């Protein structure tokens, strides 16, 4: 009766961990007691039994005792005249210099060591290993790369390094201090109204602390200064109060204040942050937090020499690794390319009729009609030996031209593999001859036949479809024209236009332009990058290109109007871009997305950044700027040189730069490029390498540990897993590796000793670690005694990272436009393939937890009021009124952000509330309605649907909360916020556009990003968008919103 | 007919492109305050947007306005190319494009669920295999470096039984008599350990290489099956779009 007795004969009843090993080949965790073969210089193999955790100092010392018992002892030198070498898991022969390193930390392949006298007399220099530990591949693997572009990258990039090192040691030791501890500062000194009204007629009480002897006692000096007064002024008033006396006159005070004043600088108590330059106190981030949170700043007076004591010398050292030809515009032919044979096409002959090779010339958009070859010999040994003929003359091929191709199946059209290839090489040379091109597999999202967004170059994986092919030969290496040459062709074309008849200028192309037109352009300019421009508009924009210089911000639109297959047009565009006014970085960043591959355009973009983009603003957008490196054609380019120099100039950027590159090192589309860049940084960054190597080592330990839990200690009770965890953390190597280091979430936070009693595995099936470290600062207490973060091997963190970054930016837009919606973008950082750190927010609970803990004995239904009851219990008195204000403000922000972003549906276990009443979301899942891919169809969903619980709290306990002033106020926040993000909607489009490079399934093509257009109602007028947003919010809640 | 023109939809920028997605060169359809209607044409995997302006009765792209209707203007260009209007548009409006006839309404709706279930079952099979593919790529290249590391290990050991032959046979002739069978037996013992160890290592490398071919074998089979799932996954997706068009909230039950 249930299933119409239909048998499923097929059906038999008989976290995602990826497979990386460590410690020893094929074994996550070496046995505590292990046998290691020691290969001696006299040819003897003595086998020691060593402890897993034993240093090489110990193993050497024991080896030379036990050697004596074996033959040929008298041929051995003293033990000191020798070093250990072995084969590591990266298949390279590593000499072990740091003999304090333990057997389990050498990444051996097999357990054996060889005794040698040390070669490469510069031991200094063969601490490249440091670099290639940080990177995750040996430096020697680069030295053996044939590719001249690579070897050129490595040689030429050192310019940037050498220059940056010179800026550090300019006014040293101050500039070194300034590099290592750059000032943590907001962009604008102007203080938002709502911040300025919280302080006392523009004044803050501050607390300066000091030490004398024996560093146990410390002394407050509670000042009350103007907010906008600088670190120096604050150091005076501290020292005045400190040194006022009955035994000192006024004159005698002032003279003692001058001698003391500049011997000291200001530290933030509790973390490595300092105030080392003239900004208003308000403009430093710590202060402005303290103002918002309702806290009194705790700074420390620190002796400059005790600071400069802790700095180290960089000692940068240059590494060991230190014409007449035919103009493209002479070549008198159309382009042809010969497709030869594909060797590795894996296809069912029963399933597939036959296959061909699709091709196209591209610039991100196509310079000609797309074309294919015949369907030959279908699936079996496909070979075609055709010249494909492209209707474009060789001289019109633009600098950034690319050939994009794919092998397809047959209207049964369907791609098998794909590849792209730059028609010009890094030396400006048009590509001629034969090429092998190993192809990429078609990704999740892309159903299309070709893939022009996709990475340029061949797949480094050998065993893949290799489609080899042939480019024409013009009895000469063809080169791209000089700028001087392009500038003349432009000046020529301009005058040539002036003489054209008026009759002829009646097709698609006066000195004085109409006022209706002069205002149509400024309207086009304001449109978002995804409101595709029409052929009439393109012709229109092109024709008034010289007026377009008056509206700098139109450039993105103008550039897409140019015909990149007409060197006439391009050459002139080259002369416009030459000296087009700089534009705001938020707008210039569009020009480094995949739509603008031209070198001159991207150079202009970088010139905008070089002027305007503050170190604050750069480190906000650093994620997108690193990703955008994927769309650069060659290794050496201006963007790379910009970013690298900033990284080496400012250690806070340098930190997140390292991790964002290091993060993606597994992804073979960028490994080589990012590895090469990582090498440069690591070579030039200074002492920070030693610090990074410790972060890097700590994370490799957490990876191996969680890898074991997830794979072998499953089907074991929490109790058993937790014992294993604690057991391992007590071993000397883990103690060593996991104690003295800086948090990757924020290197200002030192992580001290582990408190294993507060360390545990969370309940999740991914087996996250909850870890706890003692804050080893002198004033731990004044900030936080413990510092706890979550390490999660399993989930891909970068979607969340992006969401949180977006939220961070929404807040900043809101706040700095004076309207206080309090978001909590907790810290998230991917450091690997599905490995990461999440910042713990203390004193916060999921709604669900709040509902348990206040749920009666008899489970007849959870009470809507318990959230509100729980909140009252935490906030009594006048405190209450502002706890509801916080909840109302935070709930409104997260409602608007969430709706715009289109995040995973909210519910009781991914919504969280803090004791003080602040609400925030976690675990966002898929961010642009990616589960609409199944159906979607224009869902335009509300993911945060305020149930009663939320409404009750908003309207302080009232019944029928829908109809209060509390809730009218709320709605007007939501409407004011929605509109504010809508006016910065260009930015958010561009941020998502810049993330197409990353392999995030949620972001595969520009129509993934198109969701944000619907949700912000960009095609509509703002009045309609207000009404749209209301409608959306009404239907989701069923009443309330008109 | 102005509104009941097959190709006139009347839709936002987004759902045009999703209807234009994965069609051939020449395909079209027709679509605020900027002008009036928009001819969105597809050319070689890219959408060209052409504005239609309506003023004193006439409809058109720019100056040659002598077409008395929206439906007028398209019939001309379905026959003819757009190059004469704007030079570089040498492509006609060839495919003016816009399933059981189950006039039942509810039974079309049930089929939408059957296909969408199949599609969703299919999308997981594809996703499973894509991850098996990418694991298998990783497991292979670790197998390769292991082989290298093995080979480099062996070189160090082959070198070792060489390194001893220099000094061990310097000791035979430099004495011989003193500890003849005594010292040489215990030097012979080391040597026979050392070579059998090389023999174990070589056998270990071998044993990985046979696993690497079986891996590389499975890798092909995964790719093979991905490539056979892919075209089905399109046509299943494409039928689901057409059923869902022919219908058009309530739906979300069927999806
Ligand atoms: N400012 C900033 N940018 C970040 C990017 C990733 C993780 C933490 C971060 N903090």
């Amino acid at each position: 009766s249930y299933y119409h007795h239909h048998h499923h004969h097929d059906y038999d009843i008989p976290m995602p961990p990826r497979p990386s090993s460590g410690e020893l080949w094929g074994i996550h965790l070496m046995p505590p007691r292990i046998l290691v073969e020691c290969l001696l210089p006299n040819g003897m193999i003595v086998t020691l039994e060593c402890l897993r955790e034993a240093t090489l100092i110990t193993i050497k010392h024991e080896l030379f005792k036990e050697a004596r018992k074996y033959p040929l002892h008298q041929l051995l030198q003293d033990e000191s005249s020798y070093i250990f070498v072995s084969v590591t898991q990266e298949a390279e022969r590593e000499e072990f210099f740091d003999e304090t390193r333990r057997l389990c930390d050498l990444r051996l392949f097999q357990p054996f060591l060889k005794v040698i006298e040390p070669v490469g007399n510069r031991e200094e220099k063969i601490l490249n290993r440091e670099i290639g530990f940080a990177i995750g591949m040996p430096v020697c693997e680069f030295d053996m790369v044939k590719d001249p572009e690579v070897q050129d990258f490595r040689r030429n990039i050192l310019n940037v390094c050498k220059e940056a090192v010179d800026l550090r040691d300019l006014n040293s030791p101050h500039s070194r201090a300034m590099y290592v501890y750059p000032p943590n500062v907001e962009s604008s000194p102007e203080l938002p109204k709502h911040i300025y009204n919280k302080l006392d007629k523009g004044q803050i009480i501050v607390v300066i602390w000091v030490i004398v002897s024996p560093n146990n006692d410390k002394q407050k000096y509670t000042l009350k200064i103007n907010h906008d007064c600088v670190p120096e002024q604050v150091i005076a008033e501290a020292i005045r109060k400190k040194t006022r006396s009955m035994l000192l006159s006024s004159e005698q005070l002032k003279l003692c204040v001058l001698e003391y004043q500049g011997k000291y600088i200001l530290k933030v108590c509790g973390c490595d942050e300092y105030f080392l330059e003239k900004y208003p106190l308000s403009q430093y981030k710590y202060i402005r937090s303290c103002i918002m949170l309702g806290r009194m700043p705790n700074l420390m007076l620190m002796a400059k020499e005790s600071l400069y004591s802790q700095l180290p010398m960089d000692c940068f050292t240059m590494p060991s690794y230190s014409t007449s030809t035919k103009s493209l515009w002479v070549i008198n032919s159309a382009l042809r390319i010969k497709i030869l044979c594909a060797t590795y096409v894996n296809v069912n002959i029963r399933d597939i009729d036959k296959i061909y090779v699709r091709t196209g010339i591209y610039h991100g958009g196509e310079p000609l009609c797309d074309n294919v070859n015949t369907q030959r010999v279908p699936c079996s040994n496909p070979r075609w030996n055709e010249w494909l003929n492209y209707d474009i003359y060789i001289p019109d091929l633009p600098r950034a031209a690319r050939l994009c191709l794919s092998i397809c199946s047959v209207e049964e059209h369907c791609p098998l593999a794909w590849g792209n290839i730059n028609l010009f090489d890094y030396t400006d040379t048009l590509v001629s001859g034969k090429m092998a091109l190993n192809l990429w597999p078609v990704p999740h999202g892309l159903e299309d036949l070709l893939n022009p967004i996709g990475v340029t170059g061949s797949n480094p994986n050998k065993e893949t479809p290799c489609l080899e092919l042939e480019f024409d030969w013009f009895s000469s290496v063809v080169k791209f024209p000089d700028m001087s040459v392009i500038e003349e062709h432009a000046n020529w074309s301009v005058s040539r236009e002036a003489g054209f008849s008026y009759s002829h200028a009646g097709l698609s192309n006066d000195n004085e332009l109409r006022e209706n037109d002069k205002e149509q352009l400024k309207a086009i300019s304001t449109r978002d990058p995804l409101s595709e421009i029409t052929e009439q508009e393109k012709d229109f924009l092109w024709s008034h290109r010289h007026y377009c210089v008056t509206i700098p911000e139109i450039l993105p639109k103008l550039l897409l109007s140019v015909k990149w297959n007409s060197r006439d047009e391009v050459a002139q565009m080259y002369c416009l871009v030459k000296d087009w006014p700089p534009i705001k970085p938020e707008q210039a960043m569009e020009l480094l997305d995949c739509n603008y591959p031209d070198p001159m355009v991207r150079g202009f973009a970088v010139r905008c950044l070089e002027k305007y983009l503050t170190d604050d603003k750069l480190s906000q957008y650093l994620i997108q700027l690193v990703q955008v490196l994927k769309y650069e054609q060659y290794l050496d380019n201006l963007l790379v040189r910009f970013l690298l120099k900033k990284a080496l100039t400012n250690q806070r950027i340098g930190h997140f730069f390292f991790w964002h590159l290091k993060s993606e090192m597994h992804n073979k589309t960028v490994s080589q490029r990012f590895g090469l860049l990582l090498e440069s940084y690591c070579r030039a960054c200074g002492m920070y390498l030693k610090h990074l190597n410790r972060q890097v080592e700590a994370m490799e330990k957490l990876i191996n540990l969680t890898d074991i839990l997830k794979q072998e200690k499953k089907d074991e009770t929490q109790k058993v897993q937790m014992k294993f965890l604690v057991e391992q953390m007590r071993r000397p190597d883990f103690m060593d590796a996991l104690q003295g280091f800086l948090s990757p979430l924020n290197p200002a936070h030192q992580l001290g000793n582990l408190r294993l009693e507060e360390c545990r595995i969370m309940s999740s099936a991914k087996r996250p670690l909850w870890l706890n470290w003692e804050n080893p600062d002198i004033m731990s207490e004044l900030l936080f005694q413990n510092n706890e973060i979550i390490f999660k091997n399993g989930d891909d963190l970068r979607q969340d990272m992006l969401t949180l970054q977006i939220i961070r930016i929404m807040e900043n837009i809101w706040q700095n436009q004076g309207l206080d919606l309090r978001m909590l973008p907790y810290g998230c950082l991917s450091i690997g393939d599905c490995v990461g750190l999440i910042e713990v927010v203390r004193n916060s609970h999921t709604i669900m937890q709040i509902q348990c803990k206040g749920g009666l004995k008899g489970a007849l239904q959870f009470n809507s009021h318990t959230l509100h009851q729980w909140l009252k219990d935490k906030n009594k008195g006048e405190i209450y009124d502002a706890a509801i204000d916080l909840f109302t403000r935070s709930c409104a922000g997260y409602c608007v952000a969430t709706f715009i972003l289109g995040i995973g549906d909210r519910h009781n276990s991914n919504i969280m509330v803090k004791d003080d009443g602040q609400l925030f979301h976690i675990d966002f899942g898929h961010f642009l309605d990616h589960k609409k891919k199944k159906f979607g169809y224009k869902r335009e969903r509300v993911p945060f649907v305020l149930t009663q619980d939320f409404l009750i709290v908003i309207s302080k306990g009232a019944q029928e909360c829908t109809k209060t002033r509390e809730f009218e106020r709320f709605q007007e926040m939501c409407y004011k916020a929605y509109l504010a993000i809508r006016q910065h909607a260009n930015l958010f489009i561009n941020l998502f556009s810049m993330m197409l490079g990353s392999g995030m399934p949620e972001l595969q093509s520009f129509d993934d990003i198109a969701y944000i257009r619907k949700t912000l109602a960009l095609d509509k007028t703002e009045q309609e968008a207000l009404e749209y947003f209301m409608k959306q919010m009404n239907d989701a809640h069923h009443g309330g919103w008109t | 007919s102005l509104q009941d023109a097959e190709w006139y939809w009347g839709i936002s920028r987004e759902e045009v492109n999703e209807k234009l997605r994965d069609t051939a060169d020449g395909t079209f359809l027709v679509r605020k305050m900027h002008g009036d209607y928009t001819l969105t044409l597809r050319k070689g995997g890219n959408n060209k947007l052409i504005k239609i302006f309506h003023r004193d009765g006439k409809y058109g792209f720019s100056d040659p306005l002598t077409f008395s209707s929206v439906v007028e203007l398209i019939n001309h260009y379905r026959n003819e190319s757009l190059a004469q209007y704007n030079p570089k548009l040498d492509v006609k409006l060839l495919y003016p494009v816009s399933v059981v006839k189950e006039d039942n309404i509810e039974a079309v709706g049930k089929k939408l669920h059957e296909y969408n279930t199949q599609f969703q079952e299919k999308s997981r099979e594809y996703d499973r295999l894509y991850e098996e593919y990418t694991r298998t790529s990783q497991e292979i290249q670790m197998k390769r470096t292991a082989i290298e590391a093995f080979n480099e290990t062996i070189k160090i050991f082959e070198e070792q039984c060489q390194t001893q032959e220099r000094y061990s046979k310097e000791y035979i002739e430099k004495f011989k008599r003193e500890g003849n069978e005594k010292e040489i037996q215990r030097i012979m013992h080391n040597y026979d350990k050392l070579k059998s160890r090389i023999s174990e290592i070589i056998d270990s490398r071998r044993r990985l290489e046979e696993d690497l071919k079986k891996q590389a074998a499975e890798y092909r089979e995964i790719d093979k099956r991905m490539n056979s799932i892919k075209p089905d996954l399109i046509q299943l997706r494409k039928t689901r779009d057409q059923y869902l068009m022919w219908l058009t909230k309530k739906l979300n039950e069927w999806l």
